[PDB]
């Protein structure tokens, strides 16, 4: 989903990728739902391209002109991040050269 | 990928009551997406609830559905007799789209006894080299009664799987029948063998042996 | 309105490659994702993955390794391909449109086993000595040893209807099935209506009767 | 003279390939054209292309890109292959010598569709009362959502062929078959008469009874 | 691809009569490369006249072929009960064999008068959610017939169709069903429905109506 | 105790490449050469090679040129493929462990042909008036021209099973099978009784009755 | 690749008697490794003696082996009715195993007479294109028995063949049948069609003939 709806690298692509884990900065003891990412997109994304429009997802029949409702959804949806959080669900803090 | 867990598969309960079936999730769900679907037997499932809260177009007005965070509900006003099926949570906020595990709803009828048969083997399939021995209960409310084998007056395990019937229509009772596989020396080692049922609804503990 | 429709194999032997395929007729094909969702009696349902007409392809991490999916554009079909299948993938496969909500196909069984047709064995049943004292006695045979599903089971040609249990077939460690069919009678109908079983297995085409003799 | 005998599938789900076979007999084989004709209901007859002992084959035109053709000299025997098959090339195929003229096969009904077999089912009728009071009625019962075309239907058990109208299959949006049978009677006779409808469904091996009853 | 033409495909004609079918080429015809073949119901079409002129080994007297150009005709001076087929056209002076539409010949009486014994929808279909109700027809020579339903005094189409059966061996008529497809909710909605019988032989227009 | 189980393509065509898998269980896999071994109606048994666990195969010489063999030790199984095959390739293949003496498969029979599945048709046999002369006569039916082997016929709907022979199917020059059913009543009881034969060909699904009467 | 020769492959005898089969190779076999597999109809062979003289576990020891060299036989000392199978050699001291050609044993009963039939074909069948003789032999023991046809007092080679059922469960008999396929110019242009079998049962060479 990431590498597909939110950030894509392409193939011949050169340069080192750096992550680390964060829990400490981004927790919070109630849940840090700050974030969000890309859920719903009707193609995938082209390699360095950025999407930051809302433009509620049809998946369906009526074209929900611009209202949320039945099978028409809002793309963008938050995590849920927490300190007790097992490693795997607690964030990483990711750089790219 | 959220791991879903709901209520309890099995709850019977008269017509015409309310009805509650709890579902719940590892971590926290976004946007509150939480789906609710109904599915009869042989057919594919049907959406009654999205958002958690919502009703689908041309759903019945006797479903409602309640919750939020990692806890969701969903609730039936009234029983009618086309409302009898399994019901599945699913949750659409995350990539891995993620079902339920099912929960099966049961019409419920007042307390009877299982009642036990027993086949001897025939001759005609020790020829083969192997024998089963059947122990069987008809007409009891629970779906399933503790059945064992005694041998010797000895514990067996590991040896037989038992199978049960879906309920009957109108008198709404269960049947259930085990059997057990042997090699030909082990049959005839023991002229005598039981098999003893443990059931609530009839407090005798019925041991059944045949000659 | 969208009506799906889905075809493929039934069968098929352990190391093989499952093909499935989704035909959709009345909404526009393009501008939507279909999914493929298969569901199981041991554990419950399970999403597989989703395409759309341009061929991007969503699955789901666990099978991500062994599963692709086809769109034709031409004629309206996408097709489902499991490769390396086992005997754990047994199951009943749907397809339906985006995250489902609306829209279902009639979902196709799967069957994988490593078993060839054979016909199968009825094993007699006496009713023992105190049934015919009690009043109310039983009469079961039991069939033994088919791999097809449809196998079934008779009294009387149809004559003992009511009253009639079947159980449902079971696997076994060998691959083959096992089912018995009960019924009850009293003690005054023993002897006096003869009660003969019937089975009849239409894909071996074997129809196997016995009677039934009190001990 | 000239004996021809053809076989092949009939059966086919879309984007299949359909393959058909005709023997020769009575006649020689070399030194002739074999010629594959195709007949439809909404477009008429077609030819489509012909192949002689020594491999050379004609085309039609319209077919040439999904139209193959083959002989096998040692049994005298040759076939036709139409790949990527659709649901327009139901039809029935005739193998014949030349252009015609002499002699023709006896012809093979194929049907692509992307309809899985399924059982029909009968809907009761009853006749209105103004009917009734009119002195004519009519009683008949209607069969719908089978899949495979070939269907019989009777009344009385067969007793009453007199006035029996059985209406062609009707095609319906979903991809099932429906048709109706009906007889005429007088009013009179209502109220004093049971009748019978009886359909038989061979490729899904179905055998349905249903009472008809005034009103 | 010289595309052919034939006249109207249905006429009809009492027995012991003549018949003319026209046939018409798009190009000129090589060398007058044209014939005719005749197709019974279950039956391989069978050739009856080739070179437009000639006439094939075992084929009666009565049929006589005639033209030239891009204009041909079939003659058969008395027509037997066995006459009553489908007519072909068949070019083989170009590469791409190609045939006619047909033509069909049907016999004439006099002209009847249809009856209408309309069913209403069953409860058993109801309950499995389809509603199928048939304007029916029986017994009536001229096959041209037209019914329409009314629902809510409004015209209704593209939700029904029609089924017609063969002509009678010895009766000669016709029998007709039509059948219309409506929601549940929309037939619940409405009081009045009809279905209006426009025939050329039966002047008045009966609108049968029922609720 | 050791349970070989094998699976595979039951029919062919020439050119193509046989490949069949047999799997093991109840014992250890590794430390061990397992076999194929051929019997054909012809010729008799013959031994095509053996594996072990880490790869190494013995063939015999014959067919060292078109033989292979694969393991898969994960799940305990070997596989056999036979490339070019031919008609002369038509046998019951069985997997066995080591030189044999201890435990062998269940065998798998393998058909090569360039045939197409055709449905049977079926022939009355009429017997002679002297035959009748004579006090007792033999009624048969032929049935012909099927592809796929297995055809069940009976007489008088299974009733009728005293005095009956159905011999074996045999090959023709056109690839297609034929056989024929007999049975033997005495003279007098022909013309006062009908007797019927039907015949079920399961790969086309074709079961048809047929009348014998006297001439 | 020795090459193992085994006895005549059927030898018939009475239940209850002694029965000795040979082997041969071409090569003398090392350290006498030779086995004898038994296999029945519709099962795999099984192994019953090994080093050509020991016996497998498991086996009834009415079985011996005895030879060396290049010539071996194998003994049953009484037969019961299971032992009715074939039985093969198998070497397996060379480099790739051998097995023999296989020896069939039957049941002996008394010499017994077939009874011959001749069919016609039918007319159906001459419509399709293609007429088909059959003639038969019914309930003879001695397998060994010739059938011709005589087809306008001419011998017919080549265009005819024969199956031959298996032994009867409780009869112990053979049936026979041989059919000839000709054309329709073949069958329709000859009168007189004929089968005449000689059988060692009867002396009489029952020629049976219809027109």
């Amino acid at each position: 989903k990431i590498a597909d709806y939110n950030y894509k690298l392409p193939d011949d692509f050169t340069g080192c990728v750096i992550a680390w884990n964060s829990n400490n900065l981004d927790s919070k003891v109630g849940g840090n739902y700050n974030y969000r990412y890309r859920l719903f997109r009707k193609s995938n994304l082209k390699p360095f391209e950025r999407d930051i429009s809302t433009e509620i997802y049809q998946a369906g029949s009526k074209p929900c002109n611009g209202v949320e409702g039945f099978n028409c959804y809002f793309p963008l949806q938050s995590y849920g991040f927490q300190p007790t959080n097992g490693v795997g669900y607690q964030p990483y803090r990711v750089v790219v050269l | 990928e959220i791991v879903m867990t709901q209520s309890p598969g099995t709850l019977s309960l008269s017509p015409g009551e309310r009805a509650t079936l709890s579902c719940r999730a590892s971590q926290s769900i976004s946007s509150s997406y939480l789906a609710w679907f109904q599915q009869k037997p042989g057919q594919a499932p049907r959406l009654l609830i999205y958002g958690a809260s919502s009703r689908a177009p041309g759903i019945p007005d006797r479903f409602s559905g309640s919750g939020s965070g990692t806890d969701f509900t969903l609730t039936i006003s009234r029983l009618e007799p086309e409302d009898f099926a399994v019901y599945y949570c699913q949750q659409y906020g995350d990539s891995p789209l993620t079902f339920g595990g099912g929960t099966k709803v049961d019409i419920k009828r007042t307390v009877a006894a299982p009642s036990v048969f027993i086949f001897p083997p025939s001759d005609e399939q020790l020829k083969s080299g192997t024998a089963s021995v059947v122990c069987l209960l008809n007409n009891f409310y629970p779906r399933e009664a503790k059945v064992q084998w005694k041998v010797d007056n000895a514990l067996q395990s590991g040896n037989s799987q038992e199978s049960v019937t879906e309920q009957d229509s109108k008198d709404s009772t269960y049947s259930l029948s085990s059997t057990l596989t042997l090699s030909k020396a082990d049959y005839e080692k023991h002229k005598v063998y039981a098999c003893e049922v443990t059931h609530q609804g009839l407090s005798s503990p019925v041991t059944k042996s045949f000659n | 309105e969208v009506q799906l429709q889905q075809w493929g194999a039934g069968l098929l032997k352990p190391s093989e490659t499952l093909s499935l395929t989704c035909a959709v007729y009345g909404e526009s094909f393009s501008g939507y994702y279909w999914s493929w969702i298969r569901q199981s009696p041991g554990k419950g349902l399970e999403w597989i993955g989703q395409i759309n007409h341009s061929g991007n392809t969503n699955y789901n991490p666990s099978l991500k390794s062994r599963v692709t999916m086809s769109v034709d554009t031409s004629k309206n079909q996408f097709s489902l391909k499991l490769s390396s299948v086992t005997a754990a993938d047994t199951a009943v496969y749907y397809c339906a449109r985006e995250l489902g909500h609306d829209y279902w196909g009639q979902g196709t069984l799967v069957t994988v086993s490593s078993a060839s047709t054979k016909g199968p064995s009825v094993f007699p049943l006496a009713p023992s000595s105190k049934s015919t004292s009690g009043g109310t006695a039983a009469l079961g045979c039991l069939v033994k040893d088919y791999f097809p599903e449809p196998v079934t089971v008779s009294w009387n040609s149809g004559a003992l209807t009511s009253g009639v249990h079947t159980f449902p077939a079971v696997l076994q460690s060998s691959g083959l099935y096992s089912l018995s069919s009960v019924v009850t009678v009293p003690s005054s109908s023993l002897g006096t209506q003869t009660y003969i079983c019937n089975v009849n297995h239409k894909p071996s085409n074997t129809k196997v009767d016995k009677k039934v003799e009190p001990k």
